[PDB]
């Protein structure tokens, strides 16, 4: 239970992306860790390299000139340490979380 | 001779509602050729209901042909019906079977 | 010599996807489309990548259409393309006819069509000039060539089908660079004809001697009253 701020659409991106639950679905025993990172990126801005799947479900690339903020279901009150990793696959030589 | 005969039988109630079962089957056939599909697929009912609705429009102006245009020229809903025929027959005539020179389509949702 | 930096594209601005016809989410997976034997003589079948070729563009059958080409340098739009330009078929369909016939383009020179034979910007002789033996054999020969400073386009047939339109820049002093592409089109028309030899006065003239006789068979019904 945690989304953002957009979708697929109105970010640009014109064929289907990869989201954290496909991937989760993705990977099936091994822990978070080694299921997505700067070693398994593919952008969506791409046109070419994936799939052209349905546009509109929540979009967790986000970065800076994004706008993407976080957000929580309201009515319930708890609490989610997030750790945040960098993704970039020719940004730095090591690992930065 | 047999005008008697024939205008009893265009008194009976049964050739009216034979024509206006055949008109509301074409206004039902107006309701689903404003749609694309069958427009132009899933079309050869639309082709066979128009050819015999045409049929019975041509009986019609062939019953309205007699000596009764001595009525229909003068007189109120009568000749609004000839002439609403007339131009209901020339243009799809001319668009149905075309082969002519004619700009584009404007007028088959109108004549329906 | 050429500038390899240069492209062609073609204006895709609103396409045949995200409406009531066909979906992107689709098409990659072997959306094979069907030819109603009109290209050369049969059971020919026609396979569209979405990949290569994306959404395809949406026009409607009767209706005076010109693509419009843009030029790209580095990626990035710099102008639109005004040269003449030809299209061709791959699969090889005839089901299109030409826009007014080189006589109203106030043609000179007896153009060539797509008879001689691709062309280039080599092959390419226009017929705007005032060559000196061959004005013409022509009253309404057709003018196989878009774009320029003429004013012809393609008229669209009744197919209701993809289309796939090889784009060849024709202009022997745009560039050096043998501009070439390869877009996709697909019509909508709206209705095909089955009436065949049957006319619409020859059903009339059916029903009108079927009433007859059925006077005729109804006149001693009240001959026998
Ligand atoms: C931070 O995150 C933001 C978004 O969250 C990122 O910004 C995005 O950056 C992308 C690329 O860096 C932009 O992607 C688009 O890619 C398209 C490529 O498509 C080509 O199409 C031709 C067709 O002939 C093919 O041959 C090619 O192979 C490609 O497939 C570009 O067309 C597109 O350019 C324009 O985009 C605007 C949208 O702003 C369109 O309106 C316009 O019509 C045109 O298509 C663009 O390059 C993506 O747009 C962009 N999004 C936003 C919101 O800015 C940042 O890159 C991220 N930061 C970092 C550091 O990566
Ligand atoms: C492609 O262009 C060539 C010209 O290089 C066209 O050939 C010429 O076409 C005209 C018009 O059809 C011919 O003139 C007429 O031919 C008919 C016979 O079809 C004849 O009865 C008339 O009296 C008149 O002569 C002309 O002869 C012909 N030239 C040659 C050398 O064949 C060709 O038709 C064009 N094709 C298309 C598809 O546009
Ligand atoms: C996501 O939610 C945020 C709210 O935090 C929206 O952020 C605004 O974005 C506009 C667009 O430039 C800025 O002018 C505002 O200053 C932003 N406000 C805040 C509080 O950040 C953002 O618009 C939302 N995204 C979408 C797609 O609706
Ligand atoms: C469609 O083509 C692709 C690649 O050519 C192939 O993998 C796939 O099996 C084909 N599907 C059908 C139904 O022919």
């Amino acid at each position: 239970d945690y989304t953002f701020n957009s979708t697929m659409e109105q970010n640009g991106c014109i064929n289907e992306a990869q989201t954290w639950d496909s991937m989760i679905e993705e990977n099936p025993d091994i822990p978070l860790d080694d299921v997505w990172g700067p070693q398994n990126y593919r952008p969506c801005f791409s046109y070419a390299i994936g799939k052209p799947g349905d546009l509109g479900q929540p979009y967790e690339i986000l970065n800076y000139s994004n706008k993407n903020h976080i957000k929580w279901p309201m009515t319930y009150a708890g609490m989610y340490v997030y750790r945040l990793k960098i993704l970039d696959p020719n940004y730095s030589f090591c690992n930065l979380t | 001779e047999c005008q008697a005969y024939f205008r009893k039988v265009i008194k009976s109630t049964f050739f009216q509602i034979v024509m206006i079962t055949t008109v509301t089957t074409n206004s039902f056939l107006l309701v689903l050729g404003t749609n694309y599909d069958i427009q132009f697929e899933f079309f050869r009912t639309f082709e066979v209901s128009e050819l015999f609705f045409v049929s019975v429009y041509v009986c019609e102006f062939l019953m309205k042909v007699y000596v009764d245009p001595i009525t229909y020229w003068k007189d109120g809903y009568n000749i609004l019906d000839v002439i609403i025929l007339i131009i209901l027959t020339i243009p799809y005539l001319l668009r149905k079977i075309k082969g002519n020179h004619s700009a584009y389509l404007h007028f088959a949702d109108g004549i329906q | 010599g050429c500038d390899m930096t240069k492209k062609i594209v073609v204006q895709n601005k609103i396409s045949a996807c995200t409406m009531g016809i066909l979906n992107p989410v689709q098409l990659q997976k072997n959306y094979t489309y069907t030819i109603e034997k009109e290209a050369y003589d049969d059971d020919l079948i026609v396979f569209y990548e979405y990949k290569d070729l994306g959404c395809p563009r949406l026009v409607y059958y009767d209706k005076p259409w010109k693509p419009v080409v843009e030029l790209w340098k580095n990626g990035i739009v710099e102008e639109i393309m005004n040269a003449e330009y030809v299209i061709s078929e791959i699969n090889g369909l005839v089901t299109y006819s030409y826009s007014l016939t080189a006589a109203t383009a106030n043609c000179r020179s007896q153009p060539q069509n797509w008879s001689t034979f691709l062309w280039n910007r080599e092959n390419y002789v226009s017929c705007h000039e005032d060559n000196k033996d061959n004005p013409l054999l022509w009253p309404n020969v057709e003018y196989q060539v878009l774009g320029g400073q003429t004013n012809n386009k393609i008229i669209f047939g009744q197919r209701n089908g993809i289309y796939t339109f090889h784009l060849s820049v024709v202009d022997p002093y745009y560039s050096y660079c043998n501009l070439n592409t390869i877009f996709s089109v697909y019509v909508h028309g709206a209705l095909p004809v089955t009436k065949f030899q049957p006319l619409l006065t020859i059903l009339l003239m059916v029903t009108t001697t079927l009433l007859t006789a059925w006077l005729a068979y109804a006149i001693p019904k009240q001959l026998r009253s």
